[PDB]
């Protein structure tokens, strides 16, 4: 492999007497060969790096946060509505400082063949964002975690 | 040990094998009714005991009175029944 | 609990009440052969 | 509510010594932390791989495995002490004899196989039998124990037994009869069983008139159809068996020492071991020069050997050229142009076959 | 950390039973499916009434005629269902009753049920 | 004492005291023949032909004579055009059954053919030994095979050599031998066949070891503890795993791209595919005897059978209360077996919606299944307070054959390829090898670990047994010690270790070589 | 509908076609059955 | 009020859940996702979700503000210090007495010693 | 590497 007549993954970092013969004298010690694109090798994050790199595809931006529409907009306009407002009242009791809302997106992502990306996890929070920012339109300022987890559920 | 049943029991083979034995039942059957050699009284048609009657169609064993013939002592032979049928309705 | 049609139950009461009643509570044994057939 | 992400945690009340109660830890937070907070990371999609967990009883020590040093080995009274050598295991110092690993049947089938098939008498009835035991190595489907063995008498005979010709023409047979039977795994022994064929192929001694000419030309075409059989079934699992063959073979082919008969099993390996593009893009260039450096001499001797030699050569290289494979006077020209690439004693015999695919086939590469 | 007990003896319980791992919320939500069982059954014995062992039964028996049809139990044990064994055999004898289909080696393999069984023009 | 209570038992219930296979199987041999050789075999294939078509023609069997003139007619189209114009009495005819064919051979090669039709002799051999016995003539000659730039070719064009009387007589050698460039024994050669053959027969196992074996593992990544289930297609070219979010996912093995049959499918490159549809977890998936059909089986208490040549679900099978735990094909794939929460076993056939035998018996869930290889009784484990195996007649439905003796989980069930033993394993640790006529055990195995052996196969000859286990083990397993020459079983001959993957799938291919799967885990 | 069929075809458009001691029983069973036909009516 | 027509203005009418979200819980379910559907259909079905999700907010804020003698009702443990500042915080007995409105039991005890 | 050798 050092003169680059072969490709294989016998090597430490792939996953993180001495005869002067030729090996067709010594047939019980040869090991068959794998396919290169199915061999198990690890990069340096530790993480098996797939072989076929003309099926991956790459996740559209703005997968993971919601659309645009006439209805998605106007709740923001009224979320945003309520926020100066309530900042006013601050003002007005004084005679205290809110942050705008943004959702954060994903690390770009690759699939192998056609198909929905399987995460619950990511999936499950995109959703209790989406809850929370209802339950904020609904008049609520504060909250309790179990209750947003059993209503997300 | 025991001799086993055939694949597929029929009739002959076991009025063949086990000729010289009295029968496990007999019945008489009557236009409106029916009833057993030794009964003294009678089982109507559209009785429960109608039930018994179906078997007689089918060739199965009564199971739903099998308490009642074990107590009677009834014979069986290779877990079969062979019953006598009297007919007075012609 | 173990669950049944109510039909089976019904049939099934009635068939022991005319048993009991033609066997005379099992003092008379009515399906008795005499003889060899 | 129980499939949250969040940690669980507990707060202890007292209600006296004692008498504590648990209560489950909460606290309010605004909307503007949940709603503005990152997204967890996204794994990676799902794939397989593949390596060998074990070749022929024995653990390969590649990083997919795990290591020796992190139960496996009988150890009561009836266990067998040689089951300890079978794993390959470096501690042991059981070494054990051929009697401890292979049953008596299977010793004396072995004896009686090769008692039949090297036998040389005349008779019917002997060759009958080498027929049936050839048949028998064929088919048998419990000759699992029996395949190195197999591999090293076939090696150690073609070694000892050179100028015998049916010792090897009886070889030859032998290695066709074993990695034709359907139970076998012979993966790793493919190369092995690459250097007896090769041998009886291109050894410039074979035997020790006529009939002694046919002979040795049909061992090596025996040998050279062996070798393709070979080569196209364990090509893959060995993956540096083709390029191997095909240069050893183009080695000996482009050597005007060499006697016409290595020369003939030369083109003949080139021809089974590389392939149709192998002999376009290696052998057609050179053999304008070929032709003029050493068909002529031979071709000018007078011997009948000589001229039997000749025409094999011949003939094997047209049919080498005819594997690439397998319009009225204008084709005519097209033919012409042959003559002038591939020279005049293999461009006649070519052009004379009338072809129109393979008279393309060769020009394609006049540049080279 | 702090930890209520009934949580370490389930979590022991299950590890007696061969269990290697769980998840951390499976003890509380055990503990919380007792409190609201406990709950429902008393209330429910309230009404048919001080509560006597009496309608405390009778309230078991009366939620046991729509849930907990289950569990492990063997001969003429109430569970995958409740079904009695006689009613099952029955319908067995009458499904076993009928011949077996007749197959030509030339439909094995291929043949399907009728159309009004299929999924045809579904898209 | 049990025994006391069957003999009075069972004395008081008053016991007393056609040629186109032929012709593929021909084919398919010369095909897989040295090159050398098939210049003289493929002379074999003309008359076999011409003279089988005839024969029906004479037994009034005219379909399946245009049928076989029409599917072989491509093999020739290019060369017997006119004879075959001419086959769809005539003199020719004539000529042909006065005549008999004559086919010139080689001594070694006929041997070769003589053998290799004995050995399969009734797959079609017989056919083809007596058409050469009735219509056909081999001249057999001890020279080399003949070839048009062989050795025999060469050296009779140089040395202008005359043409054999043999060989003289729809291609023949004559045209490579001109210059425009003995008789037979069958029947008896068939005796003296069977008579050596019979002579190299091994008749026993005295002293030595078992048997080496070579094992290829399939490792999956990024599956996060969603795969339920795996599976493995009839030639080792495709694998399924069912999750626990309802969908079902298949790869091709060797990384290829898998193929649709619908027009704008056509030419797409993807090796793995998703089937979706379930709407729980999935608990079972088996190929059909290359598969075309997959049968799946979920939580939600459903059934579907699914299209591997256009990927989409044909029926749904509902006769199921509660959720289903095991579906398989039976052995050669119309008939199949289901079973699950309700206790029942159910056998369908793919062609009616409605089961068409029920099966009833079991007093608890049922945990494993399994088939006999010919195709007319199953084979079901329960667990929990009834751990025993039924064996289960399909013709009439009723319960033949009682095992006992796991007191813990049964997790897998293996009938033997030659019909006579049966194999189960448990959470113990314990494999239990078991003679199906008597009913009695043959003997336990023991050395895997703690929590489940999923997956037991047999090899071709039933002699050996590979086990995988979710202690990250893979074991195999003598079925029967050799003769003595004068916490693990001594009956174990190899165990294998992996790193940190259960194994879910095991299965022995035709060689002593064995394909296992399973899931990564690396904390 | 007992005898109703359709077919695999992966040319169609969802895959599938659609095609378009006295009185031994053996000698008395039937007299015996008849009479005992008539009893249950 | 057509489907036909309300299908073709589904333009205007898309919620604020994200298409992985939808594109997840269909193929849990059983639909493959909006390459093969529909894209308009799995719209209308996540507008659908959010619909409900807002009636069910409505309440239980409804149910908060008539709350502002006088304990907790047991059975809906929760919280901690309890906020701060005069804010309407979402507890646990809100959204309890809520979604009892649609069939749903939230109890769970309080204590556990 | 085919194609390479036939380009002229």
């Amino acid at each position: 492999e050092a003169l680059g007549l072969i490709k294989t993954a016998y090597s430490d970092s792939s996953v993180t007497a001495d005869r002067a013969v030729p090996s067709y004298y010594e047939p019980q010690t040869i090991i068959p060969d794998i396919d290169p694109k199915l061999q198990w090798v690890e990069d340096g994050e530790g993480q098996v790096i797939n072989q076929f790199e003309d099926m991956l595809q790459l996740v559209p931006p703005g997968h993971f946060t919601a659309p645009s529409s006439r209805l998605t907009r106007r709740i923001d306009a009224n979320i945003r509505q309520m926020q100066e407002t309530r900042k006013l009242c601050s003002k007005i009791g004084v005679i205290i400082q809110t942050h705008p809302f943004v959702e954060a997106d994903i690390e770009p992502h690759y699939i192998s063949g056609e198909g929905p990306v399987m995460a619950g996890e990511v999936c499950r929070s995109a959703l209790q964002r989406s809850v929370a920012k209802i339950f904020y339109h609904a008049g609520f300022e504060e909250l309790q975690p179990s209750a947003l987890d059993c209503i997300t559920d | 040990t025991f001799d086993a049943p055939p694949y597929v029991i029929t009739p002959e083979y076991i009025l063949k094998k086990f000729a010289g034995h009295p029968p496990s039942l007999i019945v008489h059957l009557y236009q409106n009714h029916f009833r057993f050699d030794q009964q003294e009284g009678m089982f109507q048609y559209k009785s429960p005991m109608r039930i018994f009657i179906e078997h007689l169609r089918n060739r199965t064993v009564p199971h739903e009175i099998m308490e009642y013939l074990i107590q009677g002592g009834v014979p069986f032979y290779e877990g079969c029944l062979i019953v006598q049928v009297f007919d007075h309705r012609t | 609990p173990v669950f049944a049609p109510l039909k089976r139950q019904y049939q099934l009461a009635r068939l022991h009440e005319q048993l009991q009643a033609a066997t005379n509570g099992g003092r008379t044994n009515i399906f008795k052969v005499v003889g060899f057939g | 509510g129980y499939e949250s992400t969040r940690p669980l945690r507990y707060g202890e009340a007292s209600l006296g010594p004692g008498q504590p109660l648990f209560y489950i830890d909460d606290e309010e937070v605004d909307f503007e932390k949940v709603i503005n907070a990152p997204l967890p990371k996204v794994p990676r999609d799902m794939t397989f791989t593949a390596h060998w967990l074990a070749v022929e009883g024995v653990q390969p020590s590649i990083p997919q495995n795990p290591t020796t040093a992190e139960d496996l080995l009988p150890k009561g009274p009836g266990a067998n002490p040689a089951l300890a050598a079978l794993a390959g295991n470096d501690n042991v110092s059981f070494r054990p004899s051929v009697k401890h690993v292979i049953s008596k049947e299977l010793i004396l089938y072995f004896d009686k196989i090769q008692a039949a098939i090297l036998d040389d008498d005349p008779d019917e009835e002997k060759m009958r039998l080498r027929q049936a035991a050839l048949e028998s190595v064929r088919s048998d489907p419990g000759l699992h124990q029996l395949l190195p063995y197999f591999v090293n008498f076939i090696t150690n005979q073609v070694t000892h037994h050179l100028d015998d010709l049916f010792i090897l023409r009886q070889m030859m047979e032998l290695a066709e009869a074993v990695v034709q039977n359907p139970t076998l795994f012979i993966d790793p022994y493919a190369s092995a069983l690459a250097a007896p064929v090769l041998t009886c192929l291109m050894s410039r001694k074979l035997g020790k008139i006529d009939s002694t000419l046919r002979e040795q030309y049909s061992l090596r075409e025996l040998a050279a159809s062996l070798l393709s059989m070979i080569a196209r079934k364990y090509g893959a699992s060995n993956a540096l068996l083709r390029p191997k063959l095909t240069r050893t073979c183009l080695k000996h082919f482009l050597d005007p020492t060499r006697p016409p008969a290595v020369l003939f099993g030369a083109i003949s390996g080139v021809a089974a071991s590389g392939g149709p593009e192998a002999v376009r893009v290696l052998v057609l260039p050179n053999l304008k020069t070929f032709d003029s450096a050493v068909l002529q001499p031979l071709r000018e001797k007078a011997g009948p050997v000589a001229e039997l030699e000749y025409e094999m050569l011949v003939g094997g290289i047209v049919k080498a050229v005819q594997s690439i494979v397998g319009n009225g006077a204008d084709l005519t020209r097209e033919g012409e142009q042959v003559i002038e690439f591939l020279g005049p004693i293999v461009g006649q015999r070519i052009a004379q076959l009338r072809n129109h695919t393979l008279n393309r086939s060769i020009l394609e590469v006049r540049h080279l | 950390s702090p930890r209520p007990r009934d949580a370490r003896t389930l979590e022991l319980l299950l590890t007696a039973q061969g269990v290697t791992s769980f998840e951390p919320r499976v003890s509380q939500l055990l503990l919380d499916f007792a409190y609201r069982h406990t709950a429902a059954v008393l209330s429910d014995a309230l009404h048919l009434s001080s509560i006597t062992a009496n309608a405390v039964a009778l309230a078991i028996s009366s939620r046991l005629g729509y849930q907990f049809r289950g569990g492990g139990g063997g001969y003429y044990g109430g569970g995958g269902g409740g079904a009695s064994k006689d009613w099952m055999l029955e319908l067995a004898r009458e499904r076993n009753k009928v011949a077996l289909p007749r197959v030509l080696p030339s439909e094995w393999g291929v043949r399907l049920p009728g159309e009004r069984f299929v999924l045809s023009g579904v898209s | 004492n049990l025994n006391q209570i069957v003999t009075d038992y069972l004395k008081k219930k008053g016991f007393t005291r056609k040629y186109l296979k032929a012709f593929l199987l021909l084919k398919n041999w010369i095909d897989n023949n040295l090159d050398i050789y098939k210049f003289e075999l493929r002379k074999l294939l003309w008359p076999v032909f011409v003279y089988s078509y005839l024969e029906l023609v004479s037994q009034g069997y005219v379909d399946d004579a245009k049928h076989l003139l029409e599917t072989l007619r491509s093999h020739f189209e290019a060369v017997h055009q006119d004879q075959l114009a001419l086959l769809d009495e005539n003199h020719t005819t004539r000529l042909y059954r006065e005549n008999k064919y004559r086919i010139p051979l080689n001594q070694s090669l006929s041997g070769n053919l003589f053998h290799f039709l004995e050995r399969e002799a009734d797959n079609g051999g017989a056919t083809i030994i007596y058409i050469l016995q009735t219509h056909c003539s081999v001249e057999t000659s001890a020279r080399g095979p003949i070839e048009p730039y062989s050795f025999e070719a060469i050296y009779r064009r140089a040395r202008n050599l005359d043409l054999d009387e043999a060989d003289a007589h729809g291609v023949t050698n004559r045209d490579v031998l001109d210059t425009s460039a003995r008789a037979r024994d069958v029947v008896m050669e068939m005796q003296k066949v069977r008579e050596n053959r019979d002579r190299f027969v091994i008749e026993g196992r005295t002293g030595g070891i078992g048997i080496p074996v070579s094992a290829c593992m399939f490792t999956f990544h990024n599956t996060l503890g969603t795969v339920s289930c795996m599976d493995f297609s009839n030639d080792h070219k495709l694998v399924a795993v069912g999750t626990m979010d309802s969908y079902i996912r298949v790869w091709s093995l060797d990384g290829k791209p898998l193929k649709s049959a619908l027009e704008n499918e056509k030419n797409l490159k993807v090796n793995n595919r998703k089937l979706i549809g379930h709407s729980g977890p999935v608990y079972g998936v088996s190929f059909s005897d290359s598969s075309k059909l997959l049968l799946s089986c979920s939580a939600d208490g459903q059934i579907r059978l699914w299209s591997l040549e256009i990927w989409a679900c044909l029926c749904i099978y509902k006769a199921h209360d509660g959720p289903v735990f095991r579906v398989l094909w039976g052995p050669h794939g119309h008939y199949f077996a289901s079973a699950g929460w309700d206790k029942t076993v159910r056998v369908f056939t793919q062609d009616h919606a409605s089961a068409v035998r029920i099966m009833v018996g079991h007093d608890t869930s049922i945990s494993a299944l399994a088939w006999h290889p010919n195709g007319t009784y199953v084979f079901s484990a329960s667990d929990e307070m009834d751990k025993s195996i039924r064996m289960w007649s399909v013709i009439t439905g009723n319960c033949v054959r009682i095992f006992t003796g796991h007191t813990h989980y049964i997790t897998a069930l293996e009938c033997a390829h030659n019909g006579k033993i049966l194999a189960s394993a448990d959470t113990g640790g314990n494999i239990f090898i078991w003679d199906i006529e008597k009913g009695t055990l043959i003997k336990k195995c023991r050395g895997h670990g703690k929590g489940g052996i999923p997956s037991l196969s047999f090899s071709a000859e039933s002699n050996v047994l590979v086990s995988g286990g979710l202690d990250c083990t893979v074991r195999v397993w003598d079925i029967e010690l050799p003769a003595d020459p004068n916490q693990i079983t001594p009956d174990q001959i190899s165990a294998f270790a992996t790193k940190k993957t259960p194994v879910l799938k095991v299965r022995f291919t035709r060689m002593n070589l064995i394909v296992a799967g399973g899931c990564y885990d690396p904390e | 509908n007992w005898e109703d069929y359709t077919y695999v075809d992966p040319s169609r458009p969802d895959g599938i076609a659609i095609p378009s001691w006295e009185g031994a029983e053996p000698e008395t069973s039937d007299l015996l059955n008849a009479v005992l036909d008539s009893c249950l009516a | 009020a057509s489907l036909r027509e309300f299908l073709n203005k589904m333009d205007d009418y898309a919620p604020i859940i994200p298409d992985a979200v939808t594109n997840y819980y269909m193929t849990r379910a059983g639909l493959p996702p909006p390459p093969q559907t529909d894209i308009r259909l799995a719209r209308l079905l996540a507008l659908a979700t959010q619909k409900f999700i807002a009636d069910i907010a409505a309440d239980a804020y409804q149910y908060s503000r008539i709350r502002a003698l006088g304990i907790q009702r047991p059975g809906y443990g929760g919280g901690g210090q309890g906020g701060s500042q005069n804010r309407t915080v979402l507890t646990m007995e809100d959204l309890g007495m809520a979604v009892s409105e649609f069939g749903v039991n939230v109890k769970r005890s309080e204590f556990y010693r | 590497a085919i194609e390479s050798f036939k380009r002229p």
